[PDB]
């Protein structure tokens, strides 16, 4: 990650340096004239081309879903496609990614995560493989101009295009795919192929349809760029250049490819075209096709939450919504907009009208503080996505003050408005942010600081380009005048850089958090009290004193976890009320980030998946939990399986296998450890160990065979008396097979008599077992294992298996 | 500790001419943006003219683009604004406004007491 961040920053800086060289021979007035020279029919055609491209994207998704096999309604599929493609195109995995938004939509719609990951991989690979073939097709079409545009001889371009096409049609199509076609497809359109692992690649018809859709999409994009530009080359060379630029921009991982795409366009069509018309076309195309779609998708997502999850009185903890991660995007956009407006000189007439009413030193101070507030909002955008109440309040106040300072600065209807709208939108979604955590303790990945550095560099580039009329001198910094705008921009840029550097240093020199430690007796007693006050007997595994605890700081909650390698594997869902469960999950996620460790969960209940999703964990079913319902369990009603169970009960009662219950810490121990030794003739994090205090914590039930203790099992209970679960099981080998079933049914009967509504038989792994568990005809619920960002589950499962012993 | 002192002494013009002086102490009146305004009786506030810097840039109002001709002494003295042909709407008080000085810490807008100018 640090290497990738450094490489991306270096590439962005090189791209900006190259861009400034290419637009060296243009003044801002020429660019403004070129922008104003674009006719209204050109703008209308640009909007129409963007709409057509978005219909084509809807197609992208429809084909991807048909490839995966997931069946979705047309409206839901269209909404998901538009949202994912608008969010992913504007920003690349910086705040929100296409995978994350499509997960948050489809998983809510009730679709497994593996299919969604398949869809995302298929769309990405389809675009990445369609780009080279279309580029080669355009080259084959018009190499006469392609040689001139790219500045290489036509022979080399022709031979490389032909070689690329031949390699694709041979290996990509037949030699490496039809030599090993495969036996059968799982969905309608697939061809699973041999290799190290089976691969899901579409059939010939689906591949042809996807290629046609991608060709139409890139044609629409090149078309909007083409028609927004007055003087144009032939469409084939322009399309080739556009495809190469898109590949270069998306290959650099820069969000939106802003640095390199413009650089390639300006380096390929500089001499043959007009620098001012080309720059105006590039800026207008980016604004129309990237910023406006992002704004529209953000508004649509917030409308969906404001209607489908606010009009109905859900009365639930508002998490996993799109409020936080999209409001963070809006706040980042507001921050970058303020930073950019700081560099550009104000409108002459507006500046004069303002300065004839407000003191000019106030204008300078407002400019500087507005730039600082822009940097602050840009940095606070990270806090909003983590759902911090303090971040919400601070960002709202800063946005309001920034709007006021933009009005006080050179009169700006635009910024002021945009900001007021963002502030109102943030205010309307207060309930999404709930954590009372402190901003100064917020972990910061290098990605966000890199984005901040990139935006600051962009602002300084805009400062250098826009204020090139005024010559540079050391007296500019000391200059203070109303008409002077270059000194203003210089001071604002210097202050923003100083503030950002100070904040980055302060957050980089922070002391490391304390390492994990084994809990002491007081924390064990606290955990026991919390478990007793809760209704999750599965949490009693914390009392073994083998897992670190993360107590919630309000009144009552905890979360067991253990660190293996670079992964902080956790136990079941945090114990406590639902209102504190999400907060504890967020705290655990923050803790893992500070330690640079990947968060991993284990055996997660189906109800809490929204929180695991919104902190950035991918669901993965791994087993089933049997749950015998004690509500009815009638002794008279019988069937094929129930008759043999009561026969077992009768045989055990006749044999003399009477079962006895004991209070906690009051059972014989030497016989119990003898039974355990016989059973094993250690392990943890799933069952526990044989410790006198650990077994003392819970009640112990022992079954006696002709008076001797032969088997026992640990009992988990709660004060709520809602659910009961079994901790660990041990039977002496000399006992008959009748013993285990009799113990099971005796515990079930006692728990039913005591009044407990439900009983738990444990969790059975997914994919020769489960035959014994299903004998008691229980209700079965899924159990999920969460992994971060859809990483490799093999490493996580191997680590859990290694830690289990 | 900056003050502005006016002296115009105008009662009646009837299409004549008069001169106004705005004394200044705190600032050198050399690199200090400063101007004049108008407060008609019962009306809102309007401006008349301005001097930007070094006695070079001087923007006038809409109705007095060529009527008036203001100038600055260029030293640490008063600036001069003069009256001209009959403007019935000019029967108002005239303030002396200073919004910028050489100081970078000066945020306040200092005004003048104003002179009753009538035709």
């Amino acid at each position: 990650q640090p290497i990738g961040l450094v490489f991306t920053l270096l590439l962005f800086g090189l791209a900006l340096v190259a861009c400034y060289h290419l637009l060296r021979e243009i003044d801002p007035g020429a660019l403004h004239d070129a922008i104003a020279d674009v006719p209204r029919p050109a703008l209308l055609g640009a909007l129409s081309a963007t709409a057509l491209g978005f219909v084509i994207l809807l197609g992208y998704e429809w084909s991807a879903s048909r490839f995966a096999g997931v069946t979705l309604p047309m409206r839901s599929l269209a909404t998901g496609g538009f949202s994912a493609f608008a969010i992913g195109n504007a920003v690349g995995l910086s705040l929100l990614s296409g995978g994350s938004v499509r997960y948050r939509l489809y998983s809510r719609h009730g679709i497994g995560a593996a299919e969604i990951a398949r869809m995302t991989l298929f769309a990405s690979l389809s675009l990445g493989c369609a780009l080279p073939v279309l580029a080669a097709l355009a080259a084959l079409c018009d190499l006469d101009d392609a040689a001139s545009a790219l500045h290489l001889p036509r022979a080399l371009v022709a031979v490389i295009a032909i070689a690329v096409l031949s390699l694709a049609v041979g290996l990509v199509a037949f030699l490496a795919r039809h030599r090993l076609p495969g036996e059968r497809p799982s969905p309608d359109s697939l061809l699973v192929r041999l290799g190290r692992r089976s691969l899901r690649l579409p059939g010939l018809r689906l591949s042809l349809l996807q290629l046609l859709i991608t060709a139409l999409d890139v044609a629409a994009a090149a078309t909007v760029l083409y028609l927004l530009l007055p003087e144009t080359p032939p469409f084939a060379a322009f399309l080739l250049v556009y495809l190469l630029a898109l590949a270069a921009g998306v290959l650099s991982h820069v969000p939106g490819g802003v640095g390199v795409f413009e650089a390639v366009l300006l380096a390929a069509f500089a001499g043959q075209l007009g620098a001012a018309p080309l720059a105006a076309a590039l800026l207008l195309y980016r604004l129309i096709y990237v910023v406006l779609p992002l704004l529209l998708a953000c508004l649509l997502l917030l409308f969906l939450e404001a209607r489908r999850l606010w009009v109905t009185r859900q009365a639930i903890r508002v998490a996993s919504g799109f409020a936080a991660p999209i409001l963070a995007i809006l706040v980042f956009l507001s921050g970058v907009v303020l930073l950019f407006s700081g560099a550009t000189p104000a409108i002459d007439t507006r500046l004069e009208h303002l300065g004839f009413l407000i003191p000019h030193r106030l204008i300078d101070a407002s400019h500087l503080v507005a730039s600082l507030i822009g940097v602050l909002c840009l940095l606070l955008a990270q806090g909003l996505r983590r759902r911090l109440s303090a971040a919400w309040a601070l960002t709202l106040v800063l946005l309001l003050v920034g709007a006021l300072l933009s009005l006080l600065k050179g009169f700006d209807w635009e910024e002021a408005s945009l900001l007021s709208l963002t502030a109102a939108l943030l205010a309307m979604f207060r309930r999404s942010f709930y954590r009372p955590s402190r901003l100064m303790e917020v972990p910061f990945s290098p990605l966000y600081v890199g984005a901040s550095i990139c935006v600051v560099g962009a602002s300084v580039w805009l400062l250098l380009f826009a204020n090139q009329d005024v010559h540079y001198s050391n007296q500019l910094w000391w200059q203070f005048a109303l008409d002077a705008d270059a000194p203003r921009a210089l001071r604002a840029a210097l202050g923003s850089c100083l503030l950002l550097l100070a904040l980055a240093l302060g957050w980089l020199l922070r002391a490391a958090p304390p390492a994990i430690r084994e809990p002491n007796a007081e924390e064990l007693q606290r955990a026991a009290r919390i478990i007793r006050h809760s209704d999750q007997p599965d949490g009693g595994l914390a009392l073994t004193g083998d897992k670190a605890l993360l107590f919630h700081e309000s009144d009552d909650a905890f979360l067991m976890y253990a660190r293996r390698g670079r992964s902080m594997i956790a136990l079941y869902d945090p114990i406590g009320p639902a209102m504190q469960r999400a907060e504890l999950i967020w705290q655990f996620r923050d803790l893992c980030d500070l330690h640079h460790a990947r968060p991993v969960f284990y055996q997660v209940r189906a109800e809490n998946l929204p929180f695991y999703m919104d902190i950035g964990l991918t669901a993965l079913k791994l087993g089933e939990e049997a749950r015998v319902d004690l509500l009815r369990f009638d002794l008279e009603n019988k069937g094929k399986e129930m008759k043999d169970l009561r026969y077992t009960w009768n045989r055990g009662q006749r044999d003399g296998l009477a079962l006895e219950f004991h209070e906690p810490g009051q059972a014989p121990l030497d016989e119990l450890k003898a039974i355990s030794d016989a059973w094993l003739g250690e392990k943890g994090f799933s069952l526990g160990r044989f410790t006198p205090a650990y077994l003392n914590f819970f009640r112990i039930a022992i079954v006696r065979h002709q008076g001797k203790p032969v088997a026992f099992a640990n009992l988990l209970e709660t004060d709520s008396r809602e659910l009961a679960s079994l901790d660990l099981m041990r039977v002496h080998p000399d006992a008959p097979k009748l013993t285990m079933e009799f113990l099971m049914l005796g515990l079930i009967l006692h728990y039913k008599a005591q009044g407990h509504a439900r009983f738990s038989l444990g969790m059975v792994p997914l994919a020769g077992l489960r035959r014994f568990k299903d004998k008691f005809q229980p209700d079965w619920e899924p159990r999920y294992l969460a992994v971060p960002a859809g990483l490799d589950p093999l490493v996580a499962l191997a680590d859990t298996a290694a830690l289990i012993a | 500790g900056v003050q502005l002192v006016e002296s115009g002494g105008g009662l009646v013009q009837a299409g004549g001419s008069l001169r106004l002086s705005c004394a200044a102490s705190g600032f050198p009146v050399s690199s200090a943006w400063m101007a004049w305004y108008r407060q008609a009786p019962g009306k809102e506030r309007e401006w008349v003219a301005a001097i930007f810097s070094a006695g070079q840039k001087t923007r006038y109002a809409d109705s007095v683009k060529g009527r008036f001709t203001i100038s600055r002494d260029n030293a640490k003295n008063t600036v001069y604004l003069q009256m001209n042909s009959l403007k019935p709407e000019d029967t108002a008080v005239y303030y002396c406004n200073v919004k910028d000085t050489g100081h970078w810490w000066d945020i306040y807008d200092y005004w003048g007491q104003g002179t009753q100018v009538t035709v």
